[PDB]
């Protein structure tokens, strides 16, 4: 496995979140609160978190899945999951 | 504490769709079935009186319990995965470094130099953090495992060393 | 297959029993039935150290197979007519068993209904 | 790059 | 949702089909407040030594010494001559020895009865 | 006789030299994997020469040099019997290990103990060669346990891997169940036959081998993953992927089968014992293939297929096809392994993933492996003029052209169809379709060692069946006058299963909703056999060891039936002896009674 | 650091001593439930749920994640066969009775169809291989002294 | 609920400490510092041959490495096994026993010159 | 044998007036020298036992045990160095005196000529171990441990004394040579059964036998480590050496009354091995393992076949080297963790590489890999038992399978897995206990090369 650094992970999640047709590219932000900044529902939050599930490969605990709100802290969560520092 | 009503369905909805993609296999087939069950999940989004949603819980949780795949796709790092708990045979606790012959420590001089200050950093931090944690804890002990922050001046987060010095997930 | 049906789903006595037949004297029905003779003597099989199941009548060809083969070294694409005699010998020997199988078959077929004819005429 | 590998002191 | 899975001792009822999952009474959810509290401090004290740099060696695990001491010492002081215990003592006691006594005695008697007049296969056996 | 036997002795010692250098701590641990490559490849190179005279004159002999035990009438010495089976298996085994650990150098390189890793494959290799190059069962027993404990350590390569430890625990456990029959045969041969070496046992004419034959059958059953002794072989897949392309790939599993063909002089005698083999072999062919048919892995399915194959050759042993079985094993060892690292090459390239449901679209993106797996997938089914053709097709005819029970044949055709159906399935999920894999397209196989290791196994998996078949003289009477269809049936029964799977693969594309079919679950818990055997009898046996046994029998009754009762008896009445109040009147009163009853009553004066 | 009160006591009878063992064994009053008093000697040890370590949640911060245990918390008397490597009590998707019925059926049937197949031994419609020289009389191990009973067959 | 004012900077503080920790868990340029390799000048007298870069200069060394492999792992073995069995093992009775080759009636014996008489004409059933 | 006796007793003055720090060095070096001198005892004639003196004789049965004791003595000397550092010099010399006295009684026991002289030193070993177990133990229960070990052996010892002195008045002598040479058939009179019995339970109580074994788990798990090896490695085998001796006259009674002990044993090891699989203390497993391994020996002696006797001898010596290793292995872990709970310190391979090996073949010799002498003794028992009865095979074959089940279990539950992060005192493995394991294991493979020296006089 090549040294997948957070910069690649950070780009992939935001691109997929922009790719997510219900989080439009112009209304997607780095700190995108799905409930408030983006106004999605709980089920879409499941769809969002499990989209990066298959898109990144690793696993998100359920007790951490519902907590994880914003792409910035999505980035930080995967950052502490593997412990990336570059 | 207790799992809230909308929290329990989120957990059941989680692996139910993972069960769906285990069943559908194909991405497009999963996408078609995931959206169909999304509306099915949204069919009675309204619940009003909590007793109705409890009955709606029972049918829903019974659905996703039978909805499991016979051999669901467990990821390699998933609990019970192929790569799960695989490299634990390589991670070794950080205190073992102190149990090194001086030759090995000398032949890794910079690392032990920064390990020493990290060992020093553990000292004052542990001192400050324990006299930080005792009074941050209200009477009756800690009501929950959540642990108070470093909200004082020049202070490190209490109970940090083993979290910070965790064996890195890729020990190699 | 077909004979299996004629015995299991049919009459067992009609079909030959593989572990008991033949049940009639081979010379009976063939006055002066010539003996199936041997080509390779006992010492031929003995000196060649042939295995017992392949020490049948076809073993006379079989020793010829090995001897061209033991002398075809290096090559392995030679040695063609040798088996052509051997498998044909096994082809005809299997026919001989097959003919013996059908011989006993129609041996059982003929006498049973011949005895049935007696059962009918009494 | 190279990280740090941790092992028990095999000198003994 | 189908003909339901019947729980077993070696495969219990899951966290889904269990009635208490959807039968959450006010006191049942209330129960998951103080068991969490004692676990919180229990986790806390473990961290106050596990994360303690001053602490060295091994801390005592009270449950482990409770398990070993109850599995090794406190069985006889709690033991009773209860007729049930004597019953399982009897069938697992002299029972199996009498089981294998009869089996080996019968085997030996049946084996021996043909040696004295030459009815065994022993011709190629001159080692013992 | 100056070459051959001496050359074999040279081959089996040069493989030990890496271990001798390894334990001498003079070897360099860095190039030791490559140093291991040179040893195994050379050991294979000197393994070809012992074939040459066997093709030439067919000489066979037994080497027994250094006398170990005299044991009165039974002398013991290290002894290798080199016959047809042992002589040509060494190059087959040697070639396989050289290629698989050639692949493993590229694959198994992200681990600190790769030096210790490759050493373990070496420690397997001499143990396996001890087993095959054996002349008495004790040496084969040496290799038998050596490989078993070798699997224990290799399966548990990650000592932190909990599942691998359980699999290793099950690995030896089932293997020790097999040795119970080995011990049974061991005792019978030393008692009734009074021999251990292979030659004497066969020629002593033990025409009543009933109990030994069962003991031999039980030994092979445990080693060859028969039903009841199967699940460890799938369990061994938990370890590293090369380890799955190792001992349990096709090497160690066939050791018991090699024992079966070894004792073929006496194996044919009892038709009953001759029967139960092909029965259990037939059930393994159906059951293990059935599990692999509806399944969600790659190594597991081909592991189930291996057990199905492992059930195949000793079915032929059950119908008295010893040499043909051994030919099938070497052909089986060829392509079964060949697809193993090809699956491993996919696993390494696709980020250590095993489930089929994440494969797809790999045909064009995985070119060399795609051809390799495609050939090997139905090479297992063996199209005409191939390793599988001269073995599988002849096997199906041979059992059909023989005297077996009615169901014996039917499982064989079911085996051929069921094996092919998932043999097509794993291609469909892996290469055909669409890449159900993470967006980062890392998929690559440009490693030279990857290509070269498999490359030699293309030429092996395709050429070997033809060359070996003409290089080995026939052992049984050829099947010449044959009623046509039962030979062509073997070829056809392969294709509707391929055809049925083809539309079954197509039905995955179909958007029709699928129901949790009973068969789908049934094949996915491996017929629920590990779900209950690893659960119910183990729980009962372990639980009773504590409530009863340890406590009730030992710690509750034994110390109460002798020590505590006698201690209490002394405890209880020592009080009444010593609780004397001290009254003088009472003391001398006891004197008076003792004085009176001394005579008259007890009449000590009379 | 150790004393009798926190040592395992005798079998608890009075409710106060049930509470006494509750604080010692580190549960609540309602969470204490000793084994049956059948005389087996379990005594004050509580009958903890009949579960295995596999049932334990991996995500929880166990103090011993190697076996999924936590410090200080009570453990099960029969923990040893109920740990991850050994027997497991985790639920199975199939009903235990049904899957056991499936096993007890299939293995019973499997023997059954072969049993009737043994009663129906299939064979090719061919004669026997009557071997030469009295079906290899001497070669198979016949007595050299006495002459055989010639198994000599004519041709068909 | 994201996080809490407690959790937010708590995770931030431990992350930066863990971040700097992982920086310290790297390998500095002077790491590792190794001791001298005690080795006679003999192998360097032929391993600078391979570094010259010529097509001969490095393949022959690999062929030389194969050659030194043969002598010290294959060639000196074949001597001491051969010395072992043809003077010590064959010196004992029945230590090595070779099966009688399949002598052909029709072939000849090398030592005695006796050609074993062959059988008469085969059936010659040419298909 | 005074060429071994005289230097052995000369170890006492030398160890009692050496320097306050040289007691360990001096005792270790000259005890090893005694072992080298004792190695010359391996020489045996065809069947004549080496009759050095009137009161001392040896054969192919006594010498392998003799070398085992002498070779063992430095092993507890190095093992005890760890936990005997915190002691005064005078008490330390007292400890060495007990070990040397234990050795001296052992050599006289094996080399004894008549049974009564054998009996005196046989039992005399109870005293040095009683002090070792009780005085230098670790836990409160050791007081109950000593009484359990003492009375159990003594309860069976006294009947043998009455029978032995009864032999002298009837036969006229108790010398082993005369007894075997003047051997006479023993009648089945009801007195003769007890006559047979009184000469048996003395040997089988310390074997130990199923039922009469409870002192074994109550002593070996609880004695000091140095006393633990000598108890398991040799002291249990004292019954074996006696039983081959006493069986020379107690015939043909063994045909009948072997049964009540045979299946008592035959159900025994399977039962005991089941307990080993389900232990909670480390040393409890090996102790329960020792009786399980000792159980097949009981069948070997009692069945009275030459093959079983060879198997009895080989398993006897092999088990001693093994059981000493595992007890030493448990001591190494117990010292650092200050407990013996099995799952307390699971997963230590990542921190203990060489130990994990020392676990590996020590357990494998407990699994008895081929061709280790453990199987050579074990397999010979199987063939002898099978010749006696075919149905035997299932039982001990199942036992050595459940023997296999646990014998990896502590390997999984001590080395395999993940370390305990709160534990931080597992230091670098000291060469002392490390080299201790080397001296344990190499003689095992060395004897594997030439086992012909340890099958006893029946080889
Ligand atoms: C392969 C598997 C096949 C087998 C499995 C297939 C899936 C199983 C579920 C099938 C449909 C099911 O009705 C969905 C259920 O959970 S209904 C009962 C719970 N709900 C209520 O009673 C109303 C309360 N409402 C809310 O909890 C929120 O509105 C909600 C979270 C739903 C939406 O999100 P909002 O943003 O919070
Ligand atoms: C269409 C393919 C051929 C027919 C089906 C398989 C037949 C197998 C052979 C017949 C049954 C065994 C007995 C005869 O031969």
């Amino acid at each position: 496995a090549p040294p997948l650094t957070l910069e690649a992970i950070k780009d992939r999640v935001l691109y997929v979140l922009k790719l997510y047709d219900k989080i439009d590219p112009e209304k997607l932000s780095v700190n995108s609160h799905f409930m408030k900044d983006l106004g999605l529902d709980s089920l879409d939050q499941v769809e969002i978190i499990m989209a990066m599930e298959d898109e990144f490969g690793f696993e998100i605990p359920d007790i951490d899945a519902e907590k994880l709100m914003c792409p910035q802290e999505i980035v930080d969560y995967i950052a502490d999951k593997k412990d990336v520092y570059e | 504490a207790y799992l809230t009503h909308q929290q329990k369905v989120l957990r059941l909805y989680k692996r139910a769709l993972r069960h769906l993609e285990s069943w559908c296999v194909h991405r497009d087939k999963y996408r078609y079935f995931a959206c169909l069950m999304r509306a099915r999940f949204d069919e009675h989004k309204n619940e009003k009186d909590m007793v109705k949603a409890t009955q709606l819980l029972r049918q829903a949780e019974e659905e996703f319990w039978y909805g499991q795949h016979p051999q669901p796709y467990i990821f390699p790092e998933s609990p019970g995965g192929t790569s799960y708990e695989r490299y634990e045979c390589y991670k070794v606790p950080e205190w073992c470094l102190d149990d090194w012959h001086p030759s090995e420590k000398a032949m890794y001089p910079d690392y032990f130099a920064k390990r020493e200050q990290w060992k020093r950093l553990r000292r004052e931090s542990w001192e400050r953090e324990v006299k930080q944690l005792q009074e941050e804890t209200p009477p009756g002990g800690p009501r929950t495992e959540a642990l108070p922050p470093a909200r004082k001046e020049g202070d490190l987060p209490p109970l940090w060393w083993h979290i910070v010095t965790r064996p890195r997930e890729r020990p190699m | 297959g077909a004979h299996l049906a004629r015995r299991y789903l049919g009459d067992a006595s009609k079909e030959p029993d593989p572990l008991r037949m033949p049940t009639f004297p081979p010379d009976y029905g063939f006055p002066e039935r010539k003996e199936r003779e041997m080509v390779a003597t006992q010492q031929e099989m003995n000196d060649a150290q042939l295995m017992l199941q392949q020490r049948d009548y076809c073993a006379h060809y079989l020793i010829q197979l090995l001897k061209c083969k033991r002398d075809s070294f290096p090559n392995f694409l030679a040695c063609k007519h040798e088996q052509h005699d051997w498998d044909y010998c096994e082809h005809l020997d299997y026919v001989k068993r097959m003919k013996e199988f059908e011989r006993e078959r129609r041996l059982l077929q003929r006498k049973k209904r011949r005895e049935q004819r007696e059962a009918e005429m009494a | 790059k190279r990280l740090f590998i941790i092992k028990p002191s095999g000198f003994y | 949702s189908f003909p339901k899975y019947k729980p077993s001792r070696l495969a219990t009822l899951p966290a889904t089909l269990d009635p208490a999952e959807y039968d959450i009474s006010p006191e049942t959810r209330k129960a998951q407040a103080e068991r969490l509290a004692i676990r919180s401090r229990l986790k806390r004290e473990y961290l106050l030594q596990y994360n303690d740099p001053n602490r060295l060696g091994v801390i005592e695990d009270p449950a482990l010494i409770r398990w070993t001491y109850a599995r090794s010492a406190n069985i006889y002081p709690n033991f009773r001559p209860t007729p049930k215990t004597s019953l399982l003592g009897a069938l697992f006691g002299i029972g199996p020895l009498f089981f294998w006594y009869y089996v080996f005695k019968t085997d030996r008697d049946k084996k021996e009865k043909l040696i004295q007049e030459g009815k065994l296969d022993q011709t190629f056996n001159i080692s013992y | 006789m100056n070459p051959f036997a001496s050359l074999t002795l040279t081959t089996l010692i040069i493989l030990t030299i890496p271990i001798m250098m390894s334990n001498s701590n003079i070897y360099k641990t860095n190039l030791y994997p490559n140093y291991v490559k040179t040893t195994v490849s050379y050991a294979f190179t000197l393994s070809l020469v012992p074939l040459l005279m066997f093709m030439h004159t067919g000489q066979e002999m037994i080497i027994s040099n250094w006398h170990w035990m005299t044991l009165q009438t039974v002398e013991l010495s290290l002894s290798f019997k080199m016959d047809y089976f042992s002589v040509m298996f060494i190059p087959v085994a040697l070639f396989v290990t050289w290629s698989i650990m050639e692949f493993s150098m590229w694959y198994m390189h992200s681990d600190p103990f790769i030096n210790r890793f490759f050493k373990y494959l070496v420690l397997f290799l001499i143990t396996m060669m001890i087993l095959v190059t054996a002349n008495n069962l004790f040496q084969l027993f040496i290799g038998w346990e050596g490989v078993g404990i070798m699997s224990f350590l290799l399966i548990g390569w990650w000592h932190g891997r909990t599942d691998a430890n359980t699999a290793a625990l099950q690995a030896i456990l089932y293997n020790r169940i097999g040795d119970i029959g080995f011990v049974l045969s061991m005792a019978w041969f030393l008692t009734h036959s009074n021999a251990w070496d292979l030659q004497q046992i066969f020629m002593l004419n033990n025409e009543c081998p009933n109990m030994p034959l069962i003991g031999l059958l039980l030994a092979a059953a445990g080693k060859s993953a028969q039903f009841g002794l199967h699940p460890w072989l799938p369990s061994a897949m938990e370890g590293p992927t090369p380890v799955s392309a190792l001992l349990h790939s096709s090497t160690m599993v066939v050791a018991g089968v090699f024992l079966l063909i070894r004792f073929y002089p006496l194996m044919e005698t009892n038709k009953l014992v001759q029967t139960m083999t092909l029965c259990l072999g037939a059930i393994t062919t159906l059951f293990t293939a059935l599990c692999a048919i509806t399944q969600n892995d790659i190594k597991k399915i081909v592991a189930f297929s291996t057990s199905s194959q492992l059930g195949l050759m000793m079915v032929t042993i059950g119908i008295n096809q010893p040499h043909l079985a051994f030919l099938h094993i070497c052909m089986h060892a060829f392509f079964k392994a060949m697809l193993f690292m090809c699956s491993g090459s996919i696993i390494h390239s696709l980020n250590d993933e095993q489930d089929i449901r994440k494969m797809g679209g790999l045909y064009k993106a995985m070119p060399f492996t795609t051809t390799a797996l495609i050939i090997g997938s139905l090479a297992l089914t063996g199209m005409p003029y191939l390793t599988g053709f001269y073995s599988k097709d002849l096997i199906i005819e041979a059992v059909n052209m023989s005297y077996t029970n009615a169901w014996a044949l039917l499982m064989t055709l079911i085996a051929t169809s069921l094996t092919a159906a998932y043999s097509t399935r794993i291609i469909f999920f892996a290469f055909l379709g669409k890449p159900r894999f993470p967006p980062l397209v890392l998929i690559n196989e440009n490693n030279p060692l990857l290509i070269n290791s498999i490359k030699r196994l293309l030429i092996g998996s395709i050429f070997a069946g033809f060359i070996i078949s003409n290089n080995i003289p026939p052992m049984t009477v050829p099947n010449t006058t044959m009623p046509l269809y039962m030979k062509m049936t073997a070829l056809i029964v392969t294709i509707m299963g391929f055809m049925l799977a083809l539309e079954l693969n197509n039905t995955t594309y179909y958007l029709k909703f699928k129901y949790p079919s009973q068969t789908y679950k049934f094949s996915n818990m491996l017929g629920y056999y590990p779900s209950i055997m690893h659960r119910l009898p183990t729980y009962h046996n372990l639980s009773m060891s504590q409530k009863s046994a340890s406590s009730l029998l030992d710690l509750i009754w034994l110390e109460t039936i002798l020590p505590k009762t006698t201690s209490f008896i002394q405890m209880k009445m020592s009080i009444m002896v010593s609780n004397q109040k001290g009254l003088i009147k009472l003391y001398f009163l006891s004197f008076l009674i003792t004085i009176m009853i001394s005579m008259t009553l007890f009449n000590y004066h009379e | 650091h150790v004393t009798k009160d926190m040592f395992p006591g005798p079998y608890p009878k009075t409710p106060e001593e049930r509470a006494a063992a509750a604080k010692k064994y580190n549960m609540r009053v309602e969470d204490y439930e000793p084994y049956p008093d059948d005389g087996m000697g379990y005594g004050d040890y509580p009958k903890l749920p009949d579960r295995s370590q596999q049932e334990r949640d991996p995500w929880y911060d166990w103090d011993h994640p190697d076996l999924r245990l936590n410090w200080g918390e009570p453990i099960h008397w029969d923990l040893d066969m109920y740990i991850r490597n050994r027997v497991d009590t985790s639920p199975t998707p199939v009903s235990w009775n049904t899957m056991c019925k499936h096993l007890s059926g299939f293995v019973a049937f499997m023997l059954f169809m072969f049993w009737v197949g043994e009663i129906y031994p299939s064979y090719q419609p061919v004669g026997p291989k009557q071997y030469p020289y009295n079906d290899l009389y001497l070669e198979r191990g016949g007595d050299p002294t006495k002459e055989p009973e010639p198994v000599v067959h004519y041709e068909i | 609920s994201g996080y809490t004012p407690d959790e937010k900077l708590r995770l931030q503080q431990l992350r930066e400490l863990r971040r700097r920790w992982l920086k310290d868990q790297e390998l500095s340029p002077r790491e590792p510092v190794l001791p001298p390799r005690r080795v006679w000048p003999m192998e360097q007298f032929w391993n600078k041959f391979l570094q010259d870069g010529a097509p001969w200069k490095n393949v022959i060394y690999k062929t030389y490495r194969h050659s030194i492999f043969a002598v010290t792992h294959v060639l000196i073995p074949v001597w001491i096994i051969h010395y072992y069995l043809k003077y010590h093992v064959t010196a004992k009775p029945y230590t090595v026993v070779e099966r009688k080759p399949r002598i052909f009636p029709g072939d000849t014996i090398l030592e005695t010159g006796e050609v074993i008489p062959l059988m008469k004409e085969f059936p010659d059933q040419h298909h | 044998m005074l060429k071994i006796i005289i230097p052995t007793t000369m170890l006492l003055p030398m160890t009692w007036m050496s320097k306050h720090n040289m007691i360990w060095i001096n005792a270790t070096v000259h005890s090893l020298l005694i072992s080298l001198i004792s190695l010359s005892l391996l020489n045996q004639l065809g069947e004549n036992s080496l009759n050095f003196s009137l009161t001392f004789f040896s054969d192919s049965l006594s010498a392998p045990l003799l070398v085992l004791t002498t070779w063992l003595l430095p092993l507890m000397l190095m093992a005890s160095q760890s936990h005997l550092s915190k002691e005064t010099t005078t008490r330390k010399k007292l400890y060495i005196t007990m070990l040397i006295l234990l050795q001296l009684f052992l050599i006289m026991t094996f080399t004894a000529t008549e049974l009564i002289l054998f009996y005196i030193l046989f039992e005399a070993t109870l005293v040095p171990t009683l002090i070792i177990i009780t005085r230098w133990g670790n836990q409160t229960e050791r007081l109950n441990a000593g009484l359990y070990f003492l009375f159990y052996t003594l309860a069976g010892s006294l009947p043998l004394l009455v029978a032995l002195v009864y032999i002298q008045n009837t036969t006229g002598s108790l010398n082993f040579l005369i007894i075997h040479y003047w051997s006479h058939p023993l009648s089945n009179s009801w007195s003769n059964i007890f006559m047979w019995l009184a000469c048996i339970m003395a040997f089988m109580v310390k074997m130990p036998l199923y039922g009469l074994h409870l002192w074994l788990p109550k002593a070996h798990v609880e004695a000091p480590i140095a006393g633990s090896m000598v108890l398991a490695a040799v002291l249990l085998k004292l019954g074996g050496y006696g039983m081959m001796r006493i069986t020379t006259i107690l015939n043909p009674l063994t045909n009948y009354m072997a049964y009540p002990f045979l299946m008592l044993s035959m159900w025994g090891m399977i039962m005991t091995s089941s307990i080993c699989l389900r232990q909670t203390d480390l040393k409890s497993l090996i102790a329960y393992s020792s009786v399980s391994h000792m159980a097949l020996v009981i069948v070997a002696i009692m069945i009275q076949t030459p093959w079983s006797f060879m198997g009895a001898t080989a398993l006897m010596i092999a088990h001693g080297l093994t059981s000493s290793m595992l007890f030493c292995l448990a001591n190494t872990n117990y010292e650092r963790v200050h407990s013996r709970t099995m799952i307390l310190a699971r997963g230590l391979q990542t921190l203990l590489p060489l130990m994990a090996t020392w676990w590996l073949m020590a357990s494998l010799t407990n699994l008895a890999l081929p061709p280790s002498i453990n199987l050579i003794g074990e397999l010979f028992i199987i063939t002898a038992s099978f010749s006696w009865s075919n149905i035997t095979i299932i039982l001990m074959g199942m036992n050595m399978m459940i023997t296999a089940l646990y014998s990896l279990y502590m390997l999984i539950t001590t080395q395999r897995g993940k370390y305990t992060h709160h534990i931080n005192n597992i230091k670098a493995s000291f060469t002392r206990e490390n080299a201790l394991m080397a001296l344990h294991i190499l003689p095992l493979l060395l004897l594997t090369l030439n086992p012909k020296m340890i099958l006893g006089p029946l080889y």
